[PDB]
């Protein structure tokens, strides 16, 4: 995934359709989602457990 | 240049209070999101503390929620994290992290060297 | 307190509410509040006829 995804401060819709479940972490890969204050739509598709 | 360096690492038996710190170079800390991650032997990096830019709102994981205090000081251009009698099971190597500062070059996330705090 | 505003721009901010007293400046022509976390457009806009 791009490492600059969280630098898009004007992003409105985010569509993740991968597998965010990494090794024994609470989805640390998307821990930068708090940066996007303009986010309106989120479409995670990664077979979430928690 | 952009780099993170932290201090305050020291083995402390349960019953005291430790004060952490950091040091950000090349960018203001006010207009940037700072993060605290913990590293353990045989365990991956776990998020601990996050302070949101443009509004100064603190975010804590349920593992350590309601137990620490994190603040940003622009006078020293650093972030202070203070613990409250951290448990022996909380011993970890804390990592500083700030990602996507106003400057946008190839390194998008910056980490510190890492300080080991021991509790027994 | 301001009275003679004729062109106001407040794009790209984090503003939820438009204050009622904002329309005391009745000479606005190019009022613009876009890309903001607004919720409602106040009803006193009719007081700003220009």
């Amino acid at each position: 995934i791009p490492l600059w995804i969280y630098s898009l401060k004007t992003l409105e819709e985010l569509h993740l359709t991968g597998n965010l479940s990494a090794e024994n972490n609470r989805y640390i890969v998307i821990d930068g989602l708090r940066e996007l204050k303009r986010l309106k739509v989120l479409r995670l598709k990664s077979n979430l457990s928690k | 240049q952009v780099q993170l360096v932290e201090s305050g690492g020291g083995l402390v038996q349960a019953g005291g209070s430790l004060r952490l710190s950091c040091a950000a170079s090349g960018f203001p800390v006010m207009n940037a999101g700072m993060y605290w991650y913990r590293q353990a032997p045989g365990k991956e990096r776990e998020w601990v503390a996050a302070i949101e830019s443009e509004g100064t709102s603190t975010y804590y994981a349920d593992s350590v929620k309601g137990r620490f205090t994190i603040s940003r000081d622009n006078a020293k251009n650093t972030v202070y994290l203070q613990m409250n009698s951290l448990k022996p099971e909380d011993t970890a190597v804390y990592y500083c992290n700030v990602k996507d500062v106003g400057d946008n070059h190839f390194p998008y996330d910056y980490w510190g060297q890492g300080t080991q705090v021991t509790v027994s | 307190n301001l009275t003679n505003l004729e062109r106001l721009y407040l794009n790209r901010n984090k503003i939820e509410k438009i204050p009622t007293q904002l329309f005391y400046c009745r000479k606005l022509r190019y009022l613009d509040l876009s890309h903001n976390n607004l919720t409602f457009l106040p009803a006193d806009i009719g007081l700003l006829q220009n």
